[PDB]
RNA sequence: UGAUUCUCGGAAUC
């Protein structure tokens, strides 16, 4: 899967170390600068300016190039770029914490506001639990607003011991849009309000003690508070924000590929004001802009309304939106995907299929396939299916040799030729008795998905046995059902050995069978029973011939 | 056709491990990326031809693994990175337990 | 200098060879993928000692194809030069920029300016050589060099060494 | 750690029987190998289906496999098809 | 005695229907809710805040928000969770994969 | 695929302390004085000096030709030819390195007996000296305590000049002829 | 053990944990009128020695934290007077098997 | 929700129910270790009935003319009457069947004697019947020692947990306890010989099966119980198409949320 | 709910 051999050893993931990016690593990683805000056009001349997407980064147009990394599109994951911001911005999401953190430490010096010296504090420092430590720490020191230089130790409340210094009063803080402000109280009166410049906050976080990081739910290696503020900006590669070219002389740039363009724009304009006629505070009207676009690009569904609508009224899917539950990467593309080797049509009952059988129309049997591996046990049966072509029923449509290459049976000028080679794989049609998984959504049972024996049949319906009805909880009032075809010898095994219908007969949810006899067969079995009911020879002979296991003894 | 959440749930109940894994992978995404044996990232600049592997920044060429994951997952990670979050991929356990 | 380090390699065996003489094909392939190797972290893998008692342990079966993977623990003889090490070998090639001596599987080269001045380069010689007051160095001539630096690469390790100190030269 | 994570053949606690998951998986796995052109350890009395052969190999307990039963804490127990009783 | 009520109550909700569930299930749930300490709710408020991995709690209601403070707190994930491996594309420690299988080269010579 | 060593060091992201290599007895972290044996026990690094190595090799290279035939049923310029065969019978043949390792290792060898090389080892191994030095002293012909303490600069203070000289004498003695 | 009638002044109670080793507990009258332990619904619990506990762990291959917990302020926890770290063994009836053995550590 | 809440839960190889951290949720899945699929509502005869009817059914007195087994039942009948060494095992049994009666009246205060239990004994005997064509006429050939000793012997193999120690081996008795009672309830001497005339062979067979049938009814380590238990409750919830309290569906919602202000707070005091 | 078909919103089905 992925195609092409790689001398790289392969292993399975066993741990996920979460963290935040270090502005430096962002550069280390980056393979492209990204200084231009445009797409390409070397002055209309189609290509890609060493500016945005592909200044070395991933590619488009079906061209190997990817910093010789070649491979061309398929095989080449994207290659992150970066973009040196002009001034430090918050991280739309971390803002709540960047804040709560400030209320836990003081400015000017940058150290805790409660040492082992304060007792109610010690207790919180024993709570081994990054989440509940930082959740007790905050509740304690959010109240004390003065960087105490001397406190009464484990002795007399008369003897004052010392530690750090500079009691500079601590301003309480509150949130407003994408900025943090606080008031400093002076006695004698009246407050003093000022905005906390990012550059300032960031600074106070760098100084924070290495053991302070820790005590406050962080990690010296992976996530240092000083990283919740963005210096350098990782620029996702094409495959994350693919374009969509409508042939050639047409655009199609993704949504994301735009906010970068905007973030990039509102950045270059900022710098051009810090090295030119700097009307000082006509910049924070264009700096508050960068804080915005780089807030949006990640999250667009905030409290302080301004939706940042693309030119058209369309909201603009933020990165967060892509992941957000249901229909989104996590719940939509990873916890549940669309799969191949599946089929769905209309179900109809048929009192002529063993419980575990399931009728598959020839149409579908000739569409769905199963990779069999050319073994001397079937080299014959297989060369037959292969010659049979992909049109007659018992046949096949694809033969794949060791040299990882697929021969298309319905075109290949050698379709009728071909001798097979042990080890080759021949994709054949689903044949009578190929364990399959059948089911009917909404699935809330172990039972809603069972393994059946394939029974190819004419007419376009999934012909299931009656008694296996109630388990899927279906009827034929125009109902549909899904069928999935196993793909590895060991897979079928799992279906046939645990999933098979005959196994699901006694249900563990009520420690009693879950399939019985219904409708006709039920109704008729009562009539046929009665003392009153009698049957004569000529017919009691046809009935005996109908029980397949009849010992031949009238 | 879709093998959405609820479909998963049933297979998990059945205990049909291999199969579930097979629907999600071989019959869908299934992709092969490269990782740094050091920083659990996808930086890895494998030219898979002249065997060259590198990964400057972490600066490697000797410790590099290859893994199989759903392309939608490779994507999940890449998206998280662009939001400045680091999802590490480690091929061995160290926390124990 | 030479070493005997304890190593272990992971081989993935295809179901095909799951026969009776497996232990055999396992070993055999170990030897095809080790003896002759070259890492910057182990240098030159030269030979696996104690063939008879190589440990295979139980291999586990990967889960999509039958392939079973064994973590073969072994022991063998290696040699990776070092900077500030002193070894002697036989010169092979030699030009206007110096000669290249051959200590074992490796090849150490010496700059025309990393030797002594009273030692020049003789072009009109056959075979090419370097003359001195009393010394004459060419092809077969046995030297004794001091390895100044190492540069690992591909499946070989080269290094430059000097003969400007004392007790370094011919023998 | 562990040879320390490997409980001895003695002192073994787990069920002397094979779990349906194990059985299901051994058969599966073996089939997948028999299908891969692996060696067959029984007399194919004319059989030609792998998952079939596996059911036979598993019926004379001539399957060269070993199940490693991990415990909630890492330490594990090792059992072979040969040992495990196949009631089911 | 609380668990006793919680269970008794949940049972009386399935019973007022005239249906039937075998103790064990109602018990397991009544227990998952109880063990931790008191009455852990089955909502984004309770259970989805425990020590379970990030990627797991992640696939249910809080998604991004959870992932965020999961890299901020430099969390580590065992990959012991079902969800974990589903996202990764690896067989999960479930029934079929609750163990490992190995060719005992030893017995593989006694069979011939 | 590659090959690992018996020692699981926990490389937590910051891979930036790659010390240098010098006969300051500072060899890559891979060859510390204390390394780990497969048995799981600690064991002193294994330092082979030319010739003593030619024997280790030749020994296993031979006892291999033996176990390569158990399952087959079902003088200087002279050893140059005798070892060229033991290769083309128990080697890959394409291991052009080992061919060169045995020539070099068979030419510059300082001994011929597993007895002689045994005494050399017994002798040198009562110094308290590091296995790398111990090695070097066995493969490099030294006459002076100055030629020694200069071609193996890690010695300098570890052993008096006379001592090392006595031992230097004893070597040129056991030093088998040609 | 102290039994207050209507309440103890918040000035008073902040003097309990200040004389170690020995410890003290506050109970209300109206909260001891009836014994909760005698309730149809409450199963009998039992303390465990630092022996029977260090054993329970080793016998199930458990790390202290994987054990079902019981509130320090739990009605019953106070009745027996548990302590952060101690282990109770709860034995109750069961419609599946006569009796069931469950353990609760204390947080 | 119920599903995402119990995903990770499964019976581990030790027979404990844990999750992804490995936190013990139940020490023995279902307080008995039995797979739901192998259970049928059996009846504990030991509970129901009057104290009088009980004696007439399980009491055997070898020291009495009218309370001994009639020699028409056992082969070694007459030659057994009065024996004192037998009346010790015969009484040792009875003291147990009565300790049982008291125990069951403490777990099931209702008196409901019908509960789900592994291994259907009612049938297992019936099949024993007509499998050995046993005639309700002629006498058995089981010694009293044959019966009571083999019964106490069976309980030794009904292993749920294996453990090589006290803590574990103690849980064993626990998880089995309830079953056993039912087992002694149907394999008491009087019953075995008078109710269902078994032979020596018939018996040794019924025993062998109960044992085998039991070990099959144990839960398999690997069973993803959580998800199972999850669905099993959330499904009979979609089949809910609807003395004046808070009904069902809205109630269930109420419960799982652990809501403080429930519509009906009520409270029954006896 | 979940899924499907429709044609980024609307429609449909059980
Ligand atoms: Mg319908
Ligand atoms: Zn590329
Ligand atoms: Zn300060
Ligand atoms: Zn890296």
């Amino acid at each position: 899967v992925g195609q092409q051999y790689s001398s790289a050893p392969l292993r399975t993931v066993k741990e996920v170390q979460f963290g935040l990016f270090s502005p430096e690593e962002v550069r280390a990683i980056s393979v492209a600068k990204i200084r231009f805000p445009e797409t390409m056009d070397e002055t209309q001349t189609r290509a890609k300016i060493g500016g945005l997407n592909d200044p070395r980064l991933g590619s488009i147009d079906r061209n190997l190039k990817c910093q010789t990394c070649q491979e061309g599109m398929n095989e080449c994951p994207g290659h992150f770029g970066h973009i040196d911001l002009a001034k430090p911005v918050f991280h739309v999401g971390f803002i709540a914490k960047i804040k709560k953190v400030c209320e836990c430490v003081c400015m000017h010096c940058g150290k805790l506001l409660l040492d082992e010296h304060n007792e109610l504090m010690r207790q919180a420092l024993a709570i081994k639990d990054s989440k509940k430590r930082f959740a007790a720490i905050w509740t304690l020191c959010k109240t004390k607003m003065v960087c105490e230089t001397d406190v009464p130790s484990e002795d007399d409340p008369t003897q004052l011991v010392s530690r750090g210094g500079c009691g500079n009063t601590q301003p309480t803080i509150r949130k407003d849009g994408l900025k943090l402000v606080g008031s400093w109280k002076k006695d004698r009166d009246e407050p003093e309000l000022r905005v906390l410049s990012t550059e300032e906050i960031l600074n106070i976080f760098k100084h924070i003690s290495v053991k302070d990081f820790t005590s406050l739910g962080f990690n010296e290696v992976f996530s240092r508070p000083e990283w919740m503020i963005l210096t350098c900006l990782p620029v996702p590669p094409p495959p994350v924000r693919p374009s969509i070219s409508f042939n050639e002389s047409q655009r199609g740039e993704d949504d994301l590929t735009f906010k970068l363009a905007d973030i990039l724009k509102a950045n270059i304009s900022l710098e051009t004001l810090e090295h030119n006629g700097a009307p000082h505070h006509a910049i924070e009207e264009a700096e508050s802009l960068l804080q915005f676009h780089v807030a949006t690009y990640m999250d667009n569904d905030i409290a302080g309304q301004p939706q940042a609508l693309q030119k058209s009224g369309r909201p603009v899917k933020s990165i967060r939106a892509r992941l957000k539950g249901k229909e989104g990467r996590i719940r939509g593309n990873l916890m549940g995907k669309r799969v191949d080797f599946s089929a769905r049509t209309v179900i109809s009952g048929d009192p002529n299929l063993e419980l575990d059988q399931v009728g598959v129309p020839k149409s579908i049997a000739k569409t769905l396939t199963y990779p069999e591996v050319v073994t001397p046990y079937n080299i014959d049966r297989l060369t037959q299916l292969v010659r049979n072509g992909p049109n007659e029923h018992p046949g096949a449509k694809y033969v794949i040799r060791d040299s990882g290459d697929r021969i298309d049976l319905r075109y290949s000028k050698r379709a009728g030729d071909i001798q097979l080679q042990y080890g080759w794989k021949v994709e054949r049609h689903i044949m009578d008795n190929d364990p399959v998984l059948f089911n009917r959504q909404p699935s809330l049972h172990k039972m809603s998905m069972m393994a059946h024996r394939v029974k190819v049949i004419p007419y376009s319906t999934f012909r299931l046995n009656l008694s296996v009805t109630s388990p899927y909880n279906a009827d034929f009032d125009g109902d549909e059902m899904n069928l999935h075809v196993p793909q590895s010898e060991e897979t079928r095994a799992e279906l046939s050995q645990l999933c098979a219908v005959p196994l699901q007969i006694v249900s563990p949810q009520s420690n009693k069978p879950c399939m019985g006899i219904v409708q006709d067969t039920l109704c008729g079995i009562r009539k046929l029973t009665l003392r009153d009911t009698f049957i004569e020879l000529d017919q009691v002979l046809n009935m005996l011939y109908w029980v397949p296991d009849w010992d031949g003894v009238i | 056709l879709r093998f959405g959440e609820m479909e998963r749930d049933c297979m998990i109940a059945h205990g049909a491990a291999s199969f579930l894994k097979e629907r999600l992978m071989e019959a869908s995404d299934a992709f092969r990326v490269h990782i740094c044996g050091i920083c659990g990232l996808m930086t890895v600049i494998a030219k898979l031809n002249h065997n060259q592997f590198e990964c400057k920044g972490c600066d490697n060429k000797i410790d590099i693994y290859q893994i199989h994951i759903p392309y939608a997952a490779k994507l999940l990670f890449q998206e998280l990175m662009a939001m400045n979050i680091t999802p590490r991929l480690y091929t061995d356990r160290s926390r124990d337990f | 200098m030479f070493f005997i380090k304890d190593l272990s390699l992971n081989i993935t065996l295809h179901p095909s060879f799951f026969g009776p003489r497996m232990k055999q094909y396992l070993k055999t392939k170990l030897l095809e993928e080790v003896e002759g190797s070259c890492t910057g972290k182990f240098g030159y893998i030269l030979c696996v000692l104690d063939y008879d008692n190589i440990d295979i342990q139980r291999g586990r079966i990967l889960p999509t194809d039958g392939s079973a993977e064994f973590n073969v623990k072994y022991r063998a003889v290696v040699f990776k030069p070092f900077k500030g090490e002193v070894v002697d070998g036989t010169v092979v090639s030699c030009s206007q920029h110096g000669f290249e001596v051959q200590v074992g599987p490796m090849k150490v080269f010496v700059t025309k300016h990393l030797m002594p001045q009273d030692l020049t380069f003789n072009a009109g010689s056959n075979p090419p050589s370097y003359q001195s007051s009393e010394d004459v160095i060419t092809i077969k001539s046995r030297i004794r060099v001091k390895i100044e630096g190492c540069i690992s690469q591909v499946s070989s390790i080269h290094a430059i060494g000097s003969i400007k100190e004392d007790y370094l030269g011919a023998i | 750690t562990l040879k320390e994570k490997a409980i001895p053949k003695d002192q073994r606690a787990t069920t002397p029987y094979m779990t349906k998951y194990e059985r299901a998986r051994i058969l599966g796995t073996r089939a997948l190998q028999i299908s891969m052109n692996a060696p067959v350890f029984v007399d194919l009395e004319g059989e030609t289906d792998p998952l079939r052969i596996a059911m036979k190999e598993l019926a004379e307990k001539k399957i060269p496999l070993v199940i490693r039963r991990y415990l909630p804490d890492g330490s594990f127990e090792d059992w072979s098809v040969e040992e495990l009783i196949v009631d089911l | 005695a609380g668990r006793a009520a919680l269970y008794k109550e949940v049972y009386n909700v399935i019973a007022s229907d005239g249906s039937y569930v075998n103790y064990r299930h109602m018990a397991l749930l009544v227990d998952v809710m109880t063990t931790q300490g008191g009455l852990t709710s089955v909502t984004r408020h309770g259970f989805n805040r425990s020590n379970t991995g990030a990627l797991m709690r992640c696939s249910f209601e809080e998604t991004v928000e959870i992932l965020f403070e999961a890299g901020a707190s430099a969390e580590l994930d065992d990959c012991r969770g079902v969800s974990e491996n589903v996202i990764l594309g690896q067989m999960a420690p479930i029934g079929t994969g609750a163990f490992d299988v190995m060719i005992d080269e030893e017995s593989l010579v006694k069979y011939m | 695929v590659s090959t690992s060593t018996f020692q699981t060091r926990r490389r937590r992201l910051k891979k930036v302390e790659e010390e240098e290599n010098a006969a300051t007895l500072q060899l890559g972290q891979e060859f510390q004085l204390k390394q780990i044996n497969h048995q799981g026990e600690e064991e002193e690094l294994i330092a082979l000096n030319l010739s003593e190595a030619r024997l280790v090799i030749k020994e296993a290279l031979v006892e291999r030709r033996r176990a390569f035939k158990r399952s087959q049923k079902k003088t200087r310029e002279k050893e140059l030819e005798s070892i060229d065969v033991l290769l083309e019978q128990t080697t890959g043949g394409n291991n052009k390195d080992l061919k060169n390792t045995m020539q070099y290792l068979t030419n510059f060898s300082r001994f011929r007996d597993q007895e002689t090389v045994g005494a050399v080892i017994q002798l040198l191994k009562s110094t308290g000296l590091h296995p790398f030095e111990v090695a070097q002293l066995g493969s490099l012909a030294c006459d002076t305590a100055d030629e020694a303490k200069t071609l193996i600069p890690s010695l300098n203070n570890k052993i008096s000049d006379d001592e090392l000289e006595r031992i230097l004498k004893e070597l040129s003695n056991l030093e088998t002829l040609y | 053990i102290f039994v207050y009638q209507n309440n103890i002044t918040p000035s008073a109670m902040k003097l309990v944990p200040s004389i170690p080793p020995a410890t003290i507990e506050t109970f209300n009258e109206a909260a001891l009128v009836v014994n909760i332990t005698h309730h149809e619904l409450v199963p009998k619990h039992i303390r465990l020695s630092s022996d029977e506990k260090r054993e329970l762990l080793k016998r199930y291959r458990l790390k202290e934290s994987q054990l079902p917990r019981i509130q320090r302020a739990d009605p019953v926890a106070l009745y027996l007077g548990l302590k952060r770290g101690e282990v109770v063994k709860i034995i109750r009836k069961s419609e599946t098997s006569g009796r069931y053995a469950s353990y609760r550590i204390c947080m | 929700r119920l599903v995402k809440a119990l995903e990770d839960i499964m019976v581990h190889y030790d027979n404990t129910t844990r999750n992804s951290l490995g936190n013990v949720i139940q020490f023995i899945y279902g307080e008995d270790g039995m797979d739901a699929a192998h259970i049928e509502k059996q009846s504990l005869d030991t509970i129901g009935g009057s104290d009088a009817a009980f004696e007439k059914r399980y009491r055997v007195d070898l020291l009495n003319t009218d309370h001994t087994l009639d020699p028409s039942l056992l082969e070694s009948g007459s030659e057994i009457l009065g024996d004192l060494k037998l009346q010790v095992l015969l009484d040792e049994e009875y003291k147990q069947l009565v300790k049982d009666r008291k125990f069951l009246r403490e777990v099931f205060v209702d008196g409901e004697a019908n509960w789900p239990l592994p291994v259907n004994i009612r049938r297992i005997i019936q099949n024993a019947q007509q499998t050995f064509h046993i005639d309700h006429t002629k006498p058995s050939d089981l010694t009293i020692k044959d019966i009571v000793l083999g019964v106490k012997d069976l309980q030794e193999n009904l292993l749920v947990l294996r453990g090589k120690n006290e803590i574990i081996q103690n849980a064993q008795r626990d998880a089995v306890t309830l079953f056993c009672c039912l087992l002694r309830s149907r394999l008491a001497t009087r019953r075995v010989l008078q109710e269902y005339r078994l032979t020596k062979q018939a018996f040794d067979w019924v025993l062998s099966n109960i044992e085998a049938q039991f070990l099959r009814s144990v839960v398999h380590p690997g069973e993803m119980v959580g998800v199972l238990a999850a669905q099993s409750i959330g499904e009979p919830a979609t089949q809910m198409t609807l003395k004046k309290v808070t009904s069902g569906v809205p109630r269930l919602k109420e419960i799982l949320n652990v809501a403080k202000n429930m519509k009906t707070p009520s409270l029954t005091v006896y």
